[PDB]
């Protein structure tokens, strides 16, 4: 209101300091929310009652004054804040004390409550200002103040002041000579802060000014200021960096003490380019600054030159086997101490380097057992030193090592223990020393072999027992890690080991027991302690005496936690399944049912972790279980086992498979509860692999023992009535494929076959009333029974088969083929013989056998085939029949599988007929050997390797038919395989690109003369081409030939409408690939997509064309928006005119 | 006219379509025809000839494609299928251009879909939604892309040209192509993504779990582009994602081995920026990770902030939080591209976790000390500012100011009297610096001990230019005592009076008269407890150094050896207890360089000890001093709880000078608001402290409190 | 001599007008209590009544200048507004 200002203002005149206070506080919360009636008048003496309350008395005004300022500046007009900022700038120009610094932080709170063209003439005043505040005159707080809010304006308004900045540059270039040490730093500043604000002449003009200004001038600050302003430079400075490199250099040839300076220089200049031959130089010049040692202030030399180091070989990773063995062994080692801080950022720098070894001729791993001798020497001699930081920085660079190098240190052990031990001991130096040693004494445990340890580490004890009895909890954390470690070392319960330990376990156990029963301590330390004393049972129990059972009981009693949990439940699984057997029946007692409870916590560790617990103490001990525990957890498997989990539903499934052969009465009780859960469960299409193979087991161990009116006849009435219940497909696809497995498996558990099998005869063959559904089941299972237990009589295999086989629905078909495959394997003299009689016989039997000998060859055995694969082979090749392409394609992939087995003698016939077949044959000899391809690693790589190079650089310049099937076989390997085409790629390229290109032979123009269709017959090949040229880059780019590639990407940008799209796609890669390798062709490649984007259709034409022409210049748009991802490289060709048709594309792509 | 031509110009209009639609048109005009629909629409018949249109078209499709697709449905399917949609084109094109030609009144009078529009719709009804065709294709549609997401090579131009098929069938938009197609062909991408993710969960890391879903994720981008058509994005990618991160998110990030917390141990830079960019994209992902960021540094906290056991070292353990601070800095800047919600998280877990201690401002204090004296270690200027900015950071996640500007302010007046222990320059930079990163009720008071040291130096030059004029005595020949005020400069002891070196007496003398012949009032006197001095020693001639409690034991062992401490007790007029502290730095606990040596070898202070000198001078020059002050940075515990009560009392009546005010210029309390107030004004200095605020707005009722009482209920108190 | 002494590096503090003998505004002393406190028993609580110390290094007794306070906050021993700098001696 009016009113408040106006009594505001009265007490801020009678001058009560309370009153003027609490006046200030209300003006400033006013003012904040929306200057409450602030009118033109009114505003005229409030900025005058502001700056006086500015000038005149107690800071506890002055501060709320200039807050006020604040919201005034934001809620004022443009007159106003002109006034206040030329009164501000007045008070810090001219004399008293206090007006200068106040006035000073009142004008940061004006241009940071001010961002625009409000704030443009607002900051041109203060700029103007300024620079006469910034003159040669000697008024040295003047200009501290004067540049401090001069880089301030250049730090918070950069986007603008592009006028007042030669104005500026004037008056800040003659600045940088001044005596006074201070005000050049801030000089520095300034032009840091100017050129961050994106004016290009400017900084090269100040570039050659001090390119010319490099004539024997007393400066040094001048030398750090252009350090600096390459430092702030970042990424455009590369030009300008190979001029001042000379100079820099040179100027780090006089003996000065600014050595430190010209190396700041240099490593800086360096860290923010990546150059190909400038490390060369800086590095030259640093192994001397390091060398530089005489007799002080030559200590900063030595620490830029070690800063440097560092960031070189961080930096250049390419470069990292000439430079590492020719300055990293001798500079680093022989000057691996000096007097506190060069040591340690050596020590940094070869940390740098350790990380630059660990990829995690002469390999990173020769180089570096080359360098662990000196190296071991070295940290040896620094750890006889006495400082903290030294014996600190050692441990670092010893558990680097040892993870950089597994072996590392291996015959060093005996050297480097003595000084572990000497570390672990009295002469206080704790801190963080404990912590280090600690941990670099369990990593070189860990990774190395106890083959040499077993004697430094029964003299390594007593230490790491001081270490536990420690009152610190996290140097006794580490100690517990270590001795666990240790007793891992001292076991050895895999490989043999004759090591006696009978006191080390005696103290190792008593430190165990002392920390662990503490109930007073962090949860790290009781973690550890819980771990350490679980391991320290499973390992040395056999040697323990009578506190097993007070332990196993304080065990029991720390497990019920919530944060000790899952340590202990990792105990418990720990202490069982051990060769040293320990008695654990109280445990089980009392952790089953609470190993069910911790079951229902919804903690998806927790449940794994008790999961596995049960199922191992089940599987081992199997001795001190009764019906209510049991009772207990079966009860709480149910809600465990679900969809949502299928890791912890397998779990669960292996807990039951085991407890399935230990508790009798469990197989009950499983049977009703678990038995309702997996019948919900099956039905899921999620089954697979790992919970499809433990569901397996579960039924076989389930059926095959007694339980509850559950067994062969019960269990599968109970499995196929849901499914011939349910008829119309109620699931999706893979509820078929896990019934039968599961029936194949229940099959196989108890062989009493026979009315199964024929059950399910009838089903195939009861014709009448029998859903699509129950074909498929019995198909399948029969099958898969089939596969294992051999059929072999039981009625009619013959007839259902084909019976089946006939059917109108295709997956009954597909059933029926999968089902014979899998029937011939397991009595394939019998089977086989039917399936080449068939396969002759009938035309449609013979693609349908087809696949299924795909399927018979897939899934057959490998020792039972030879004669048999002989005569596979012959029919296939007899078998090459034109009659459906299909055919072609299944007998191709059986000639492949068979050529998966024995190679070496079929492959050349293969060859063979691929020089002396027909089209149609080296079709069939091409996809067989297409795929032959596998997706992972095999034997066959070598043979295959030649073979196939030789396949397609023969079949790639043959007739348009075979051509496209041998470039949909490249594309294939190309995508799958990089690592057997290499030098193929280039014999590749000449026959890809004769397609590549339009065939002006192919085109006919026929079978609309008048009219004028252009059938093409050669899209195809196109097509599969340019498929070949996607997988090219997206697998082979390093070695690939890209100007011709850029080529005929352009030649694809003058082809058809699918091709159009496929080149608009690879430029899109390709450009992001690489951009230097497409900006040589970026104008040659906007003329056609210039043209593309310019071509019209006639009105004759009907919307759906124009749709697909959208479409078009849409894709040539995001092409176009792709080759300007490109880092601003060009801006050359046309830049993008601005029509009322396309200007549409871009708004409508961003 | 009659009925006979027209029914042969449609007879010849049909043989002459069928030519075109038969790939044998060659022996063909168009002129014919184009007059064929001239006479036929003008006659106003043109339901016949759309009807023969729809028949003709009908009749064709099921005759020809539907027989064709059918007959190789598993041989090249969507060869043929293709093959069959560009044959059906490019006959609709020339039909197109004539039943348009007639379409064009046609639709302007019977409002009816176009030729075009109606072979698209006839050709889906009749083929593409074909209750057997339908099941196919999709069924072969699907095996493809899942075979192709196995890591096979299929023809994904095929899929293309399909899905752009489907796209202009549509005829509208996303309607057929989606519906049921778009079903099933989610419902498998989620099976798969679920079969997959769960496989991917069972490894037993996150570190290659999160970039094979990263893979996983680029991949599927990839197929959505190139193998299936322009669209196909937002319900792909809203599946996938609730589908892998959603599910993982509860668990992949608390994972005992390659877990958030396990890669923030070791210093896991890629890792932590690639989860960012992966769960910055699922909804609530970055919740989740705050949370899980808040627990670690907490945790971390709880054991660095531990009070159970103190044997810190003051640098060290401020150093070690400024290490920590920065870490998570650049972990923020180069992972989280400086998220405004990490930021937020961890400012606030630093306020919650770094006020658990009243030793906080203590032990910062106690560090920009130490860094800012002079630092042999990080010389340069650069580093020393870095550290400054740093400690300022550090200092603006903290509450309760007070302390921290009293134990400055007990630092400036330790550090800053020594003998030269300022670096003259760098304590303005520290008080601007302080001046923009608290309030504003102090720095004058800095400053004025600014004010201080300038008036001392210019009236020590003109004392002496003064002294040169006059020259008394021989008393002050080097003498340099400081002119220092009660106010600004923090109080020191109760002055235990101890004896003052005869000689330099008669220099302190004539120092105090010209101070008292320079302005007359001014009660002046000696900090006994403060200051220091040089003592010449003499083979060579040395100088010593004392430090405000050594001069008078030295003094007393040059006039006289084989002295004691009842010696030193008896005839000097000497102080209480802080006289063992003063005695103990020459012998107890001195190393190889003792300047004072007893017989007596023992830790304890005995009365009848002889003091003698040794040599121990390790230091071959004229100036050596001795370094037991300022030796201990523990702050011990009487000091400590005086401290604390002077800060409380402090507090107390600040909280009156600033409750006082906002009686007397507002409107009075509702009994429940100025309180409020009172702590709006002074959150900035201390913690709001709600029940000493209460406890005293009833000390002033009966002083100095008028108008209407804030506790007035029933009457105006 | 043996030793002699050359330099001293001390501190000399001194106080304005506050006559250590009578306080300005009650004139009992600079210590020892106030007119409106008199003896050091009768519910003081450790003796809550300390000297204050401003910018103008005048000192009187914390609750003789909080009753001076009332009307006049001019420091009467000079013009200044009388700042609060100091609690205790
Ligand atoms: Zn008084
Ligand atoms: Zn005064
Ligand atoms: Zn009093």
């Amino acid at each position: 209101a009016s009113y408040h200002i106006s009594n505001l203002l009265e007490k801020m005149t009678s001058s009560d300091k309370d009153f003027r206070f609490m006046a200030t506080n209300d003006l400033m919360t006013e003012l904040q929310k929306d200057s409450i009636k602030l009118d033109d008048d009114s505003e005229r003496k409030v900025v005058k009652m502001i700056l006086k309350l500015l000038e005149d008395k107690n800071g506890e005004v002055q501060n709320l004054a200039v807050k006020c300022l604040g919201p005034l500046v934001s809620k004022v007009k443009e007159y106003q804040v002109e006034t206040i900022v030329d009164t501000l700038c007045t008070n810090m120009l001219s004399d008293k004390e206090q007006l200068r610094d106040i006035s000073s932080i009142g004008l940061k709170t004006v241009i940071g409550e001010l961002p625009s063209a409000l704030a443009a003439n607002v900051c041109k005043k203060i700029t103007g200002r300024l620079t006469s505040a910034i003159a040669k005159q000697e008024d040295v707080s003047v200009q501290l103040e004067a540049l401090d809010i001069m880089a301030d304006m250049l730090s918070r308004q950069g986007g603008l002041l592009v006028n007042f900045h030669p104005s500026i540059l004037t008056c800040l270039l003659p600045q940088l000579t001044s005596p006074r040490l201070a005000v050049r730093k801030r000089t520095i500043i300034a032009l840091g802060h100017l050129v961050m604000s994106c004016f290009v002449d400017l900084i090269e003009h100040l570039l050659s000014e001090l390119s010319k200004n490099d004539s024997m001038s007393t400066t040094r600050t001048y030398i750090q200021c252009i350090a600096a302003i390459s430092r702030q430079a970042g990424h455009r400075i590369g030009e300008y960096l190979e001029k001042i490199i000379p100079l820099v250099v040179k100027f780090c040839n006089v003996d000065d003490d600014e050595l430190r300076e010209y190396c700041i220089q240099a490593f800086e200049s360096f860290v923010r380019r990546c150059p190909k031959e400038v490390y060369p130089h800086v590095s030259t010049i640093i192994n001397i600054c390091l060398k530089y040692l005489t007799y002080d202030m030559s200590w900063k030399v030595r620490r830029a030159a070690a800063k440097c180091l560092d960031a070189v070989v961080s930096t250049r990773h390419e470069m990292l086997p000439e430079f590492y063995k020719t300055v990293s062994p001798a500079l680093i080692s022989r000057f691996k101490e000096r007097e506190e801080n060069v040591k340690a950022d050596v020590f940094h720098a070869y940390l740098s380097l350790l990380k630059q070894t660990r990829p995690v001729g002469e390999t990173p791993l020769t180089m570096l057992q080359s360098q662990v001798p000196n190296i071991v020497k070295a940290l040896h001699k620094q750890m006889k030193e006495k400082s903290v930081k030294t014996r600190q920085c050692c441990f670092n660079m010893l558990t680097e090592l040892v993870n950089v190098l597994p072996g590392a240190l291996t015959q060093h052990i005996p050297v480097l223990v003595p000084g572990i031990i000497f570390s672990l001991n009295d002469k206080s130096s704790s801190s963080n020393l404990k912590i280090d040693a600690l941990s670099c004494l369990y990593v070189i445990l860990c990774n190395h072999s106890p083959q040499v340890f077993h004697p430094h580490v029964q003299a390594l004890v007593p230490p790491v027992v001081a270490c536990v009895g420690d009152p610190f909890y996290k140097i006794t954390s580490e100690a517990l890690l270590v001795t666990q470690q240790l007793v891992k070392v001292i076991r050895p319960l895999d490989q043999p080991s004759s090591f006696d330990a009978t006191p080390y376990i005696k103290d190792l156990f008593t430190c165990t027991i002392k920390r662990l029963k503490a109930a007073d301590i962090d949860q790290e330390v009781k973690e550890r302690a819980i771990s350490c004393m679980g391991q320290i049972i499973c390992n040395l129990g056999d040697n323990l005496g009578s506190d097993l059972p007070n332990t196993l009981q304080i065990f029991l009693e720390r497990l019920k936690n919530e944060i000790t949990r899952l340590t202990t439940v990792k105990a418990l699984t720990l202490i069982a399944g051990s060769p040293l057997k320990i008695d654990l029946r109280p445990v089980l007692g009392e952790g089953v049912p609470i190993l069910a409870s911790f079951l229902r916590k919804n903690q998806r560790a927790l449940k794994l972790g008790t999961l596995s617990a049960l199922d191992i103490l089940i599987k081992n001990y199997s001795d001190s279980l009764t019906a209510a525990m049991i009772d207990a957890v079966l009860d709480e498997l149910p809600p465990l086992i679900s969809e949502s989990d299928m890791h912890v539903s397998q779990m669960a499934i292996s807990f039951l498979t085991t407890l399935a052969k230990v508790y009798p009465s469990s197989l009950s009780k499983i049977s009703g509860s678990i038995l309702n859960e997996l019948i919900g469960l099956v039905r899921s299409p999620l089954l697979q692999g790992g919970a499809l193979s433990a569901m397996l087991d579960f039924f076989q161990a389930l059926v095959v023992t007694g339980t509850n009116n559950l067994g062969y006849m019960d269990l599968l009435r109970m499995l196929t009535g849901p499914v011939y219940s349910q008829s119309t497909a109620l699931t999706h696809k893979q509820s078929y494929y896990s019934i039968a497995k599961c029936v194949a498996a229940l099959t196989r558990a108890c062989p009493k076959e026979g009315p199964a099998v024929v059950g399910q005869f009838i089903q195939d063959v009861k014709n009448s009333r029998s859903t699509d559904s129950i074909r498929l089941l019995a198909l399948l299972s029969l099958g898969e029974v089939g596969h294992h237990i051999d059929l072999s009589g039981q009625l009619e295999l013959k007839s259902v088969i084909l019976e089946a086989f006939s059917s109108p629905s295709e997956e009954v078909k597909s059933a029926a083929s999968y089902a014979l495959g899998s029937i011939s394997v397991g009595n394939l003299p019998e089977y086989l013989p039917f399936v080449l009689q068939e396969i002759t016989s009938q035309p449609k039997r013979q693609y349908l056998l087809l696949h299924s000998l795909k399927e018979i060859i897939s899934s057959a055995s490998v020792v039972g085939l030879k004669p048999y694969v002989e005569n596979i082979w012959a029919l296939l090749l007899k078998h090459c029949e034109c009659a459906e392409e299909g055919t072609r394609n299944v007998v191709a992939e059986c000639l492949g599988k068979l050529t998966l087995i024995d190679p070496e003698t079929l492959l050349p016939r293969l060859k063979g007929y691929l020089i002396s077949g027909s089209s149609y044959a080296r079709s069939s000899v091409v996809t067989a050997v297409k795929f032959t391809i596998s997706d992972h690693p095999q034997p066959i790589d070598p043979l295959l390797k030649n073979c196939i190079g030789d396949f397609l650089k023969t079949l790639e310049d043959p007739d348009l038919n075979v051509r496209r099937v041998a470039l949909v076989t490249f594309n294939s390997a190309a995508h799958n395989k990089p690592s057997l085409i290499r030098d193929l790629l280039d014999t590749v390229l000449p026959h890809l690109y004769n397609e590549t290109k339009v065939r002006k032979e192919l085109i006919r123009e026929v079978e609309m003369g008048p009219f004028k269709h252009t059938v093409d017959d050669g899209l195809d090949i196109r097509k599969a081409a340019f498929e070949c040229m996607y997988t090219l880059l997206d697998s082979c780019l390093d070695r690939l030939d890209i100007f011709e590639f850029l080529n005929h990407v352009e030649d694809g940008l003058k082809d058809h409408y699918d091709i159009k799209m496929l080149t608009f796609l690879m430029l899109v890669r390709l450009s992001t690939l690489c951009p230097s390798a497409v900006l040589q062709r970026l104008d040659r490649l906007v003329e056609p997509l210039r043209a593309t984007c310019t071509t019209k259709v006639k009105a004759n034409s009907v919307k759906q064309e124009f749709e697909k022409q959208d479409e078009l210049k849409r894709s040539a748009m995001r092409a176009v928006a792709a080759l300007l991802t490109i880092p601003e490289a060009e801006k050359s060709p046309l830049m993008s005119e601005f029509q009322s048709q396309i200007s549409s594309n871009p708004e409508l792509a961003a | 006219m009659d009925e006979k031509y027209v029914n042969s110009i449609w007879d010849l209009l049909k043989n002459a379509i069928q030519e075109i639609q038969r790939k044998n048109n060659s022996g063909l005009s168009f002129e014919e025809l184009y007059r064929n629909a001239y006479t036929m629409v003008l006659h106003k018949h043109g339901e016949k000839l759309y009807t023969g249109l729809r028949e003709v078209v009908t009749e064709h499709l099921i005759n020809k494609v539907r027989e064709d697709v059918l007959n190789s449905l598993n041989n090249n399917f969507l060869q043929t299928l293709n093959q069959a949609w560009n044959d059906h084109q490019t006959a609709m094109v020339m039909i197109r251009d004539i039943l348009m030609y007639m379409d064009r009144v046609y639709v302007q009078q019977n409002n009816v879909e176009n030729v075009y529009n109606l072979g698209l719709i006839i050709f889906r009804d009749q083929v593409v939604r074909y209750g057997c065709i339908r099941d196919h294709l999709r069924q072969t549609l699907l095996d493809m892309i899942a075979r192709e997401r196995k890591g096979e090579v299929v023809d994904r131009g095929a899929i293309r040209n399909a899905c752009q098929m489907l796209m202009i069938l549509g005829l509208e938009g996303r309607s057929v192509y989606e519906e049921d197609f778009e079903a099933p062909f989610l419902e498998m991408s989620a099976e798969f993504f679920q079969m997959e993710s769960q496989k991917f969960l069972a490894e037993n890391s996150a570190s290659v779990y999160i970039k094979k879903v990263e893979a996983r994720i680029n991949e599927e981008i990839e197929r959505v582009m190139h193998c299936l058509d322009k669209s196909t994005e937002e319900p792909i990618v809203k599946v996938v994602e609730r589908e892998l991160i959603s599910k993982h998110m509860k668990t992949i990030v608390e994972m005992e081995n390659s877990g958030l917390v396990h890669m923030l141990k070791n210093g896991k830079t890629e890792d932590l920026g690639c989860m960012y960019k992966l769960f910055s994209r699922v909804p609530n992902g970055l919740k989740t990770m705050c949370e899980c960021m808040s627990s670690y540094l907490r945790e971390q906290g709880k054991a660095l902030v531990s009070e159970e056991g103190e044997g810190k070292n003051p640098v060290d353990y401020i150093q070690g939080l400024l290490d920590l601070k920065s870490r998570f800095d650049r972990f923020l800047l180069e992972s989280f591209n400086n998220d405004r919600l990490f930021k937020q998280t961890i400012a606030g877990d630093f306020e919650y976790f770094l006020n658990l201690n009243s030793r906080s401002p203590e032990y910062l204090s106690l560090f920009i000390d130490d860094k800012l004296k002079k630092g042999v270690k990080g010389l340069t200027e650069q580093e020393v500012e870095t550290i400054l900015d740093k400690a300022m950071v550090l200092f603006r996640f903290m509450q309760e100011k007070d302390v921290f500007e009293r134990y400055y302010k007990q630092h400036l007046a330790r550090r800053l009297l020594t003998n030269k222990s300022v670096s003259d320059d760098s304590e303005k930079n520290m008080i601007s610096k302080l001046k923009t990163e608290c309030g504003c009720q102090f720095t004058s008071k800095l400053e004025g001990m600014f004010r201080d040291m300038s008036i001392s130096n210019t009236t020590m030059d003109e004392f002496r230019q003064h002294l040169q004029a006059t020259g008394v005595s021989l008393g002050g020949v080097d003498l340099t005592v400081r002119v220092l005020t009660t106010g600004y400069w923090p109080t020191q002891s109760a002055t235990p009076k101890c004896n003052i070196p005869p000689a330099p007496r008669h220099a302190f003398e004539i120092f105090r008269r010209f101070y008292l012949a320079k302005h007359s009032g001014r009660q002046l006197t000696l900090q006994h407890h403060m200051g220091s001095a040089d003592l010449n020693a003499t083979t060579r001639k040395h100088i010593l150094q004392v430090s405000t409690f050594q001069m008078t034991i030295l003094m007393l062992f040059n006039n006289r050896e084989k002295y004691t401490f009842e010696e030193i007790q008896q005839e000097t007029d000497i102080p209480e207890r802080e006289l063992v502290r003063a005695l103990q730095s020459l012998a107890c606990g001195k190393p190889t360089q003792r300047v004072l040596t007893k017989e007596p070898k023992s830790k304890e202070i005995e009365n009848g000890h002889i003091f003698t000198v040794n040599d121990q001078f390790t230091s071959k020059l004229h100036r050596v001093k001795i370094q037991t002050v300022a030796a201990k940075q523990g702050e011990s515990d009487p000091e400590r709880k005086e401290t604390r009560q002077k800060v409380d009392d402090d507090r107390k009546h600040e909280i009156e000078a600033a409750i006082v005010r906002i009686m007397k210029s507002r409107k009075k309390m509702q009994h429940n608001v100025l309180v409020a107030e009172v702590t709006q004004q002074l959150k900035a200095r201390f913690l709001p402290s709600p029940v000493v605020i209460k406890k005293r707005i009833e000390g002033l009722i009966e002083r100095e409190y008028l108008a209407r009482t804030p506790e007035d209920r029933k009457v105006y108190t | 001599k043996r030793f002699e002494v050359k330099k001293w590096n001390a501190v000399a503090l001194w106080a304005w007008d506050i006559v250590v003998d009578n306080c300005a505004i009650c004139r009992n002393h600079i210590m020892d209590l106030c007119i409106e406190c008199q003896a050091n028993q009768a519910s003081a609580t450790s003796e809550e009544c300390t000297v204050a110390w401003g910018v103008c290094n005048h000192a009187f007794h914390f609750h003789c200048i909080s009753r001076w306070l009332k009307t006049r906050q001019v420091c009467p021993l000079d013009n200044r507004e009388w700042e609060f700098q100091k609690y205790g001696h």
